[PDB]
């Protein structure tokens, strides 16, 4: 009674199945689904910074990827992306257990990376 | 007798009395003639024929007579008359039974997918 | 010059009057009130009001027609220049033609302000 | 009754309200809308935000409005020093440790939080203290999280328990450091998931899709209908000059309350690919583009060169009730015959609209006590319809299927899986059978799967002695239903799209047409569309159906025309453009009617209103759009009528009946082609 | 012809005690009582002239609004001399969806009133061209900006808008951006109007809240 | 430049000095030097290497901006 459902055998079409748009590590997890709008589309531009940027230039993306993770002592972090707190973003708390320098947290304004060694590992 | 004190043909007399002046300034001699133009300006009062109110009657007159005076005062020239007055009415009395079969749906169905707004 | 006092320039409602950028960047009641006065505005209650100022050129008055919204219903501009320029007509009577740049310089108008 | 009334005191104000209510309905009788979070109006009373909270008289605290009962003469003030000072109070406790998030977060322009802070709040602060951070959260491809700002109203946990039934998220930790989600890594499973991001206030839980793309200030809203299945749930379509930018809901209590499934939600983003924009001709290079006159043309002579008895059109599951009574009157102009649907049972007999439609309606079927499911899975054809069955279960409505057996969310008795059991049923040897002949108000529903079935007429026959015997149909309660999952059926049903006699011989035969008019139709079978023929396809998205025609006529999708549909039970509704027509397609009615003037043959209507007229004339109903008839039921007269068709294709007592859905996510080429489905499909993939 | 200057000294007051007791408070009630058949409505709300006080708004029919004027111009008590603007506000949920004010000034006694008429579209209202000199210029503007029709104007002609422009664009219904545009033609060697075509289109923000209170 | 002298030559940290903004040049002022600062040069109007959106004729490839992709068969 009640039998399983098989979600394996259902078809997808190759040309849907293989244009998903999903993210790397960063801020989620790696594969997940990544929210786009239409524009690029009729130029046939799937990626996020070809939409407006034109060259072989280096992207914002490569910058913020060159910084690497800073160790901050304590369980929360207040990130301001300045020292003068009148010159960043607004405050971002963000929480740093279960972090490490491998998978560490990442503020949502800034795109800075923080871990703490102090959730007892 | 005739309604609303007769204004309508009182203001069509006025502004056929100024018709030649309005010929003559604005150089419309060998483009059209006075005939074919109080025939015109006759198909504007006909459009209003089934107003059954004396105030938008007079309101109407007031407007047009401002128009007849922005004409009279050069205010608008020659290709504001031609884009204006006379091409619509040509465009009106010239499509009239074309010598194409199509019906105005199909006409307009392969212009745009919307219908056309304003001339 | 010199009774400039020390103080606030601003009234300390925040319902009306944006927060300061280092209050918004680390309070979360001056950040909403920040984000809510730079896209809907606040809420004018309904109402009329007419005010005058003595502006330089004279009387220039807003008529504000409230219905509620974060909109203008009506705003109506008086301008003096406007009332000033109407007085042509009798003014310019009896005078001559090197007297009617005159009369427009000296009634101080600017078409900005008359025609809106 | 005993004063069922009773009447009390808002700001002085005398109020009557019905018994039960609490002092929030009150308030809201009289005028007053009250701050509120936790409470909904669609879940179990909570009672936790503190937001509600009213002075009632000789009471020394505050109220909470949404759980306190309303007793007789009370008096109720909204507008006291102590109200106010509770509001801001509650509101700065509310306030302390969200984070500044509102320039990121996508409830910015729309938030609960927001407003009610700018209305009802103070404006400023006092706390310079560090705040609380919380880990955010994976709950699949539609749902995604930003846990900081959760403000633990709990109407998730109550929407997750009572209206989605799967009863997966809780609250674990305690105190400050309560925390929303699972306690292990898992998926959000149901099909109405995206309403729990309308139902949470803020932007804790957003849609993942639509993440980051527009604010809400910017949107154009259309209040449109739902075609992605045959309930019709009332959406409205948000919109950023030509390109949809999300789906939402809106209240109809007599259709869908005020939810909708993942797939009418979530299928927007196929509308921006594969898009039909121009009309194409097959050459000996194959299919290039060519004019709307050219097109048409070579539509008409391959329509005008063949025989009559060789032209076959077929109706898509999405065209509106204008191009298919313009494509039947212009091919019954022609003299054809040879209609068929998409949807199945095309010849299915169409003589009395109680056969094929839920004569008790959607909102009507809340006063059944029993309720008896025949061959149909509700919770993959409209998820809608199975949350207002779960809805019913959970006041006491008892359910009994007789199919293969499915998970609902609700407990059911199994009565049986063939035409065999139905049988046994009707005879008494099952003992639901008493349950059904001592019920009140019994209810039986049939799937659009039996009638898929070749053996139909036999399973009907015997669904209508069942019927007769247990009282299901009587004098003040009509209670036999028919429900549908595909938005065009009825429709075409409601105006005779249907083969004739001499096509259904010549089908039986094994005539084969030269010309197939394909009106957007791609799930067709290959007995109806031979290899070597003549293919003209309209439709919006290339697909199957495109990649084989001759001509291609490039049409309208739902979000771009305003045609009528026709839902399961009888009511008729219409969609709204709220874009306008993608690159050089058309009008779908008036295409038909640029080709049959094309042909030689014009139709008599030459606007939207006239083609709407003669809808009106085929069948009156058509003109009362959002309303629904009482249908006229000729007890077993009409069973009587067609007992030839019940001795002929004789019975099949050991086929099981079940739900000819396999696919949910991809139904029909819009579904197909979006890319949202396709992860919703891969996300349950990879958890095996 | 009022407000001579008389002392030659620094003034530092505002008006009298009593006459500003009376024109704050007594004006409403008293226009009503000596003019009864003028008046059909009354408001006294937030002061023209000051932030500080109240000022009475009038309505009135427009078959008595020359002699309401003219009463209040040149009665003792209301020396009203100085007409500032008349205009329009349009209400299209009305049955007559446009109300013409006046504000007026008096300089004898500092203060400030407001007059109101309701009118539709089609009914005229007298002019104020003999009691007020200035109300040539603001009744044409009225006619030009709203279509409202002024009886025993001198020339009631438009002054602000093009010289073909028909339509009355403060109305609530005309469209912003409006119905026609302007551009020269190479071709016809002419400055050409045509139908709007916009580039990019205009965009609204509807950003009113579900739970805004003020709202009316 | 004797010859074709021009404005948009002078770097930021003197356009301020120069321009009367504040009393900071590089003679007395360390100023803090971003990674990707772009350095002054004159201004390219007039000449086809000026910048141009992209939809321009003058571009390496230009944009059609629709919204939505074609079915191609
Ligand atoms: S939920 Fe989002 S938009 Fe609302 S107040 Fe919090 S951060 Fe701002
Ligand atoms: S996630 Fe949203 S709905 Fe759930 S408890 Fe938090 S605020 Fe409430
Ligand atoms: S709405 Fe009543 S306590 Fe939350």
């Amino acid at each position: 009674v009640v039998p399983t459902f098989d979600w394996k055998k259902v078809p997808v079409p190759s040309t849907t199945a293989k244009d998903i748009p999903v993210t790397v590590k960063g801020a989620t997890p790696a594969g997940d689904l990544r929210a786009t709008s239409g524009l690029g589309l009729g130029d046939g531009i799937k990626n996020h910074t070809d939409k407006w940027l034109d060259g072989d230039k280096k992207s914002p993306m490569e910058y913020i990827n060159e910084v690497a993770p800073i160790k901050v002592k304590g369980l929360v972090v207040a990130s301001y992306g300045s020292d003068d707190p009148a010159l960043g973003c607004p405050v971002e708390y963000i929480n740093l257990k279960g972090t490490s320098l491998e998978n560490p947290a990442v503020c949502k304004y800034t795109g800075n990376r923080y871990y703490s060694d102090d959730w007892k590992g | 007798k005739r309604l609303f004190g007769g204004a309508a043909r009182h203001f069509y007399f006025e502004i056929c009395r100024c018709l030649p002046f309005i010929q003559r300034l604005h150089k419309m001699e060998e483009m059209v003639s006075l005939k074919e133009l109080r025939a015109i300006v006759k198909e504007k009062f006909k459009e209003y024929k089934d107003v059954k109110d004396g105030r938008v009657v007079d309101l109407l007159i007031f407007k047009g007579r401002e128009e007849i005076e922005t004409y009279l005062l050069m205010h608008k020239q020659r290709h504001h008359v031609v884009t204006e007055v006379v091409e619509p009415y040509y465009a009106k009395q010239r499509a009239v039974k074309k010598v194409t079969t199509n019906s105005p749906f199909l006409d307009s169905f392969l212009s745009s997918g919307y219908a056309a707004i304003g001339v | 010059l010199n009774e400039m006092p020390d103080g606030l320039y601003k009234s300390p409602d925040g319902k009306v009057c944006p927060p300061s950028r280092s209050t918004m960047k680390q309070s979360m009641e001056a950040l909403i009130h920040h984000f809510k006065l730079y896209t809907e505005g606040f809420h004018v209650p309904a109402g009329e009001t007419y005010r005058a100022v003595e502006a330089p050129k004279g009387e220039f008055g807003v008529y504000l027609v409230s219905r509620g919204g974060n909109r203008p219903y009506r705003c109506k501009i008086r301008s003096p220049g406007y009332a000033h320029l109407q007085m042509t007509d009798v003014i310019s009577r009896g005078a001559m033609l090197a007297d009617v740049v005159t009369i427009i310089g000296t009634l101080d108008v600017v078409f900005g302000e008359i025609d809106r | 009754p005993p004063s069922d009334h009773l009447e009390v005191f808002v700001n002085e104000q005398p109020v009557k309200i019905p018994k039960g209510s609490s002092v929030l309905q009150a308030c809201d009788a009289a005028g007053i809308d009250i701050p509120r979070f936790c409470y909904h109006q669609r879940l179990s009373i909570a009672g936790n935000c503190r937001m509600c909270l009213v002075e009632v008289e000789k009471v020394p605290k505050p109220v909470a409005s949404c759980a306190m009962p309303a007793g007789p003469g009370m008096k109720i003030k909204t507008e006291t020093p102590m109200v106010k000072k509770a509001r801001e109070g509650v509101m700065e406790f509310l306030l302390i440790n969200h984070p500044l998030d509102c320039p990121i977060c996508d409830q910015g322009g729309e938030c609960d939080l927001q407003d009610q802070a700018m209305i009802f709040g103070s404006d400023r602060s006092r706390f310079v203290e560090a705040k609380r951070a919380v880990e955010d959260k994976n709950l699949g491809p539609l749902v995604k999280t930003v846990m900081t700002r959760c403000i633990q109203c709990t109407r998730c946990v109550r929407f997750a328990s009572e209206v989605a039934g799967t009863a997966e998220l809780g609250v674990t930790g305690r105190g400050r450091d309560s925390e929303i989600g699972t306690y292990v890594e898992k998926l959000m499973g149901s099909e109405l998931s995206g309403n729990v991001v309308d139902l949470c206030p803020v932007g804790a839980l957003t849609s993942k899709p639509y993440a980051f793309t527009a604010r809400s200030w910017e949107l154009k809203g259309t209040e449109s209908i739902d075609v992605s299945d045959g309930l019709g749930a009332n959406i409205r379509v948000d919109a950023r000059g030509t390109e949809v930018m999300r789906i939402l809901p809106r209240l109809n209590e007599a259709v869908n309350e005020e939810w909708l499934s993942d797939k009418g939600r979530y299928q927007y983003d196929g509308l921006k690919h594969q898009r039909l924009d121009k009309p194409m001709v097959k050459g000996p290079k194959g299919l290039q583009v060519a004019t709307w006159q050219d097109a048409l043309g070579a539509a008409a002579a391959a329509l005008t060169s063949a025989a009559p008895g060789e032209v076959r059109g077929i109706a898509g599951k999405l065209a509106d009730a204008e191009s298919m009574v313009a494509l039947m009157d212009l091919l019954r102009g022609l003299g054809a015959g040879d209609l068929a649907h998409e949807g199945g049972f095309s010849d299915m007999p169409a003589d009395v609209r109680s056969t094929y439609t839920a004569n008790t309606t959607v909102q009507g079927l809340e006063q059944s006590d029993l309720v008896l499911l025949v061959g149909t899975n509700p919770r993959w054809e409209s998820p809608v319809f199975n949350a207002r069955l779960r809805k019913m279960f959970l006041d006491g409505t008892q359910v009994g299927l007789v199919g293969a057996p499915v998970d609902l969310t609700y407990k059911y008795e199994h009565v049986g899986s063939d035409p065999a059991a139905l049988a046994a049923l009707a005879a008494g040897q099952h003992p639901f059978l008493e349950r059904l002949k001592k019920a009140a108000r019994p209810a039986v529903v049939v799937g659009p799967g039996v009638l898929r079935r070749a053996d139909r007429e036999a399973v009907m026959k015997a669904v209508h002695e069942l019927c007769g015997k247990a009282g299901v149909v009587k004098e003040g309660w009509n209670g036999f239903n028919v429900i549908h999952d595909t938005a065009s059926r009825v429709a075409a049903l409601d105006m005779g799209f249907g083969p004739s006699a001499a096509a259904r011989a010549r089908r039986a035969q094994g005539a084969q047409p030269k010309v197939v008019y394909l009106l957007g139709s791609d799930d067709y079978s290959e007995e109806d569309v031979p290899e070597g023929a003549f293919v003209i396809y309209q439709g919006h998205h290339g697909d199957r159906g495109a990649s084989r025609a001759n001509v291609v006529l490039p049409g309208a999708a739902y979000t771009e025309k305003s045609g009528l549909y026709v839902n399961f039970e009888g009511r008729v509704q219409q969609t709204r453009a709220a874009v306008p027509l993608v690159g050089d397609a058309r009008e779908d009615w008036a295409i038909l009617r640029a080709l049959s003037e094309v042909v030689g043959k014009r139709l008599p209507y030459d606007s939207h209103a006239a083609v709407r007229a003669r809808l009106a004339g085929i069948a009156p109903h058509f003109a009362n759009i959002d309303a629904v008839q009482t249908p006229v039921w000729l007890n077993g007269e009409y069973v009587k009528g067609v007992e030839a068709l019940a001795k002929a294709a004789p019975l099949q007592p050991s086929a099981p009946l079940t739900s000819t859905i396999s696919n949910f996510y991809m139904t029909d080429a819009i579904s197909r082609a979006s890319r949202t489905m396709a992860k919703c499909i891969q996300a349950r993939q990879q958890t095996k | 012809g009022y407000a001579y200057a008389r002392k030659t000294t620094d003034k530092d007051y505002i008006a009298s005690e009593h006459m500003q007791a009376f024109g704050n408070t007594q004006l409403t009630d008293y226009i009503i009582k000596t003019v009864p058949k003028f008046v059909k409505m009354a408001v006294t709300g937030p002061a023209q002239s000051s932030v500080l006080y109240q000022e009475p708004t009038i309505y009135t029919t427009p078959e008595s609004l020359v002699p309401l004027m003219v009463f209040l111009r040149d009665h003792t008590n209301t020396q009203f001399k100085c007409l500032l603007d008349v205009t329009a506000v349009d209400f299209p949920e009305r049955a007559a969806r446009f109300e013409v004010v006046y504000h007026l000034l008096s300089p004898r006694w500092n203060n400030r009133i407001r007059v109101k008429v309701c009118v539709d579209e089609v009914t005229a209202v007298p002019t104020l061209c003999k009691v007020f000199n200035t109300a040539n210029w603001f009744e044409r503007e009225t006619w030009d900006m709203f279509g409202v029709f002024f009886s025993g104007h001198p020339d009631l002609r438009r002054i602000l808008t093009d010289y073909g422009f028909t339509g009355h664009p403060l109305r609530k219904d005309f469209p912003m951006t409006g119905y026609q545009e302007v551009r020269y033609d190479y071709g016809k060697k002419r400055v050409v109007s045509e139908p709007l075509e916009l580039t990019q289109e205009f965009r609204y923000f509807d950003f009113n809240s579900p739970w805004e209170t003020l709202n009316r | 430049d004797k010859f074709d002298y021009n404005p948009t030559t002078i770097p930021p940290e003197w356009h301020g000095w120069l321009n009367y903004i504040n009393d900071y040049n590089p003679t007395n002022t360390q100023f803090k030097q971003p990674t990707y600062q772009i350095e002054a040069s004159m201004t390219k109007t007039g000449t086809q290497t000026c910048y141009n959106p992209k939809g321009s004729w003058f571009s390496a490839k230009p944009r059609n901006w629709r919204k939505y992709e074609s079915w191609t068969p």
